[PDB]
């Protein structure tokens, strides 16, 4: 449309030497032309100096200082953070990671490297504070480091131990801007793929993660600038106490990517752990069932909201299920599990974060049983079978489904209390004239091996109907 | 048919207490005062099987007491035929049910019913 | 397609012609965003144009043979 | 929608050998 | 094409005329690759393709017929 009023003009045109004649007029007398390169460095061929001008383009789309000194060596230029491609440190690593993403056509991975290692060093300090403070976060993890080790010394364990009921976790050290990642959990469905073997090349995102980091806060708080396991209690850690130290005016961090779901307990749990108050403002607390299928919604999202009124349908092979997950249901106290979603753990030296991630491994596991139910099938109001099922929190880290005995009429509630991360207890619930439907041992085992809901659901009536 | 698939279809589909007294109308033709088909007992059987009485069928045991539907004197039977007493959950439930109807506790007819409140006391 | 080929050319030409142009006279994302589809789309049509040529020296090669089998039949 | 999701049949299979 | 085009916008950034009419000597290159010697449409150069390859079929097949035939015995 206005392309073709641009070409009447262009008619008008071929109706330019003055025009460059104009140009190099007010040559002997900025933001957009920058712009249009930075647009147009998509179209540039593979040359070293058209490679070159889409890094330095890089740089100047991420806020950094680019400089070549050759066609082969170009450096990128802030207060700390300085690496080349071929302060107060050497170069350290030729890190495999920014070299397989730049020796293919993979910049954007660049980009984002780049800004991770602005967020790194983007502390509010006047720069000297900044070094002492990037310290702090080296002596840590060196401390982060010993503990995984010093796990593989005292079991020759694997991964998924590690991952699952270690200390600290699955430990990926810091690599470009890629931060210190921790798997503290991995559930039985997120483990397997349409069955995974799970040898030492596991991925980043199978699972869930926490990445640790420093971050400036509002407050001051001591943190250690110096490795502080310097002897160790040879099976287990021993920290020496503090000062040495500074009052930087930040804490460390356990930033979680996607925020957990957590509830009041677990708050009250974890400022007990810590000592640091989690929530600087109180946040608007929610029934944690609500917390939980959004979270569950959202990890695969569809522009239509589900409107689920809380019952859930599952579709599973030799049966058809339906799920009422029961907000509102009052614990003994006479409210509602109410929690919030937590997404930045403040601790302050490193021998909280076993304890820490234990809590988050116990809340990450009762989430999931909950999870299971979240499901987005519908197979609405079909008149065969569809067992109507209900979850109910009669406590912390108990709740119960109940359900129509598979043979007689009258209900049957299966209680599940998530004791540990791998261990989760069950009993049946039965009228005492009724029929015998499992053992609870059986319940556990399906339980622990599938982690959800309905798959120990269809193992109860399968094994009811077997009898 | 049962009173007992009749109260677990109303947990099935979930219905709300007065909607539940409408369709435990319609079940059943004969009222027979709903003691006669002993409501009380199978409303106490299907919400105390849990650690925790689920609140939907206390929510119609309760209005089922506070509506007349069902006499005091079935309800202070089918309570004291509980026992088990390792759960405090369902006695709490139970103590909040004979909450509500003591201190009132007045029938109003026949002698025999009256007879057998005192024997419900 | 020689058509096509010449339009996609003029248009190319003079539009940025205009776009130099204006950078000129400042010291446009809209009309820039057009030439780089005009770019990329006389780029594909380039390859479809040595695609033809192909075609056309398989023809040339065929109808030789066609003359041969004509020549034959006489 | 109507559909067992293929990581759910994964787990039922595993549930099933499990306890023979 | 285009990089020359951001030659000459780094050019102006770094101030010229002889990259223009290098420009413009480069369309003329272009009319020089619009010569070769192509012009129907992709389809009726199917078309002619597949109408030849039928002709040399048959014209084949017919001389392979008076090949095989003989009229007298």
């Amino acid at each position: 449309l206005s392309k073709m009023s641009s070409l009447l003009e262009r008619l008008h045109a071929k109706f330019w030497s003055e025009t460059i004649k104009l140009v190099r007029q007010v040559m002997e007398k900025q933001h957009l032309v920058s712009c249009l390169e930075t647009l147009q460095k998509a179209l540039k061929v593979t040359s070293l100096p058209a490679m070159t001008d889409r890094l330095e383009s890089i740089a100047r789309q991420n806020g950094l200082g680019s400089h070549l000194s050759a066609s082969g060596t170009e450096c990128y230029i802030t207060s700390d953070m300085f690496y080349v491609e071929v302060h107060h440190g050497e170069n350290p690593v030729s890190c495999p990671e920014l070299v397989q993403q730049l020796r293919e056509k993979n910049f954007d991975e660049f980009s984002k490297h780049l800004k991770g290692l602005v967020n790194l060093y983007n502390l509010p300090g006047d720069n000297k504070l900044k070094t002492k403070m990037y310290l702090a976060l080296q002596s840590l993890e060196q401390d982060l480091s010993k503990m995984a080790i010093m796990y593989w010394k005292a079991t020759n364990a694997g991964p998924l131990d590690k991952i699952l009921h270690g200390s600290v976790g699955y430990l990926t050290p810091r690599s470009g801007g890629h931060l210190m990642n921790l798997k503290y959990y991995v559930s039985p469905s997120d483990l397997l793929d349409d069955i995974i073997l799970h040898e030492n090349n596991v991925s980043r995102s199978l699972g869930m993660n926490a990445s640790v980091t420093i971050e400036g806060t509002s407050a001051v708080y001591k943190l250690p600038i110096a490795p502080l396991i310097m002897g160790s209690h040879p099976v287990d850690n021993k920290w020496t106490p503090s000062f040495n130290s500074v009052d930087l005016p930040a804490c460390f961090f356990l930033k979680f990517p996607q925020p957990i779901p957590v509830s009041r307990a677990f708050v009250q749990k974890l400022q007990n752990c810590t000592g640091i108050p989690l929530f600087e403002t109180q946040p608007t607390y929610a029934p944690l069932y609500e917390l939980i299928t959004q979270f569950e919604l959202s990890k695969d999202p569809d522009p239509i909201p589900l409107n689920h009124n809380m019952r859930f349908y599952a579709a599973l092979p030799g049966q058809q299920h339906c799920y009422f997950l029961n907000k509102d249901a009052p614990l003994p106290d006479g409210r509602s599990l109410q929690g919030t979603l937590v997404s930045k753990i403040t601790f302050q030296h490193p021998g909280r974060v076993p304890l820490i991630l234990n809590l988050i491994r116990h809340q990450v596991a009762y989430n999931t049983l909950i999870g299971s139910c979240v499901k987005r099938t519908i197979l609405k109001e079909d008149s065969p079978g569809l067992l109507q099922f209900e979850v109910c929190p009669l406590s912390e880290s108990r709740f119960s489904v109940s359900f129509q005995h598979p043979v007689n009429d009258s209900l049957v509630c299966v209680v599940m209390d998530v004791q540990d991360s791998t261990h989760v207890s069950c009993k049946l619930y039965k009228g005492l004239s009724d029929a015998l439907i499992c053992t609870d041992d059986f319940i556990a085992k399906v339980v622990q091996r599938c982690m959800s809901i309905p798959v120990t659901m269809r193992a109860i009536r399968r094994k009811a109907e077997t009898i | 048919v049962n009173l007992k698939q009749a109260i677990l279809q109303a947990w099935k589909e979930r219905w709300s207490d007065y909607q539940w007294a409408i369709n435990m109308k319609k079940f059943f033709p004969k009222g027979a005062t709903w003691d006669i088909l002993n409501l009380a007992d199978a409303l106490l059987e299907q919400a105390m099987i849990g650690p925790s009485p689920n609140p939907l069928i206390l929510s119609y045991l309760k209005y089922a007491i506070s509506s007349q539907m069902v006499s005091y004197s079935s309800v202070l039977t089918a309570i004291s035929k509980f026992d088990d007493f390792s759960r405090d959950l369902c006695v709490q439930a139970l103590l909040d049910i004979m909450d509500m109807f003591c201190d009132r506790l007045s029938c109003h007819g026949k002698a025999e019913e009256c007879i057998g409140l005192c024997r419900a006391l | 397609t020689r058509e096509r080929l010449l339009s996609a050319l003029e248009d190319l030409e003079v539009l940025s012609r205009e776009l130099i142009e204006m950078l000129a006279i400042s010291r446009e994302n809209q009309v820039l965003e057009l030439l780089i589809h005009r770019d990329g789309e006389f780029q594909e049509l380039m390859k479809l144009a040595l695609n033809q040529g192909k075609i056309h020296h398989e023809m040339q090669v065929l109808e030789k043979e066609v003359e041969k089998r004509d020549s034959d039949i006489q | 929608a109507a559909a067992a999701a293929a990581a759910a049949a994964a787990a039922a299979a595993a549930a099933a050998a499990a306890a023979a | 094409f285009l990089p020359l085009v951001h030659n000459i916008i780094k050019c102006m950034d770094k101030d010229q005329d002889l990259n223009a009419l290098k420009s413009k000597f480069q369309e003329m290159r272009k009319l020089i690759s619009t010569m070769p010697g192509i012009h129907l449409s992709p389809e009726q150069q199917q078309q002619q393709l597949q109408s030849l390859r039928e002709q040399v079929r048959t014209k084949n097949e017919l001389l392979q017929k008076y090949k095989s035939l003989c009229m007298f015995e």
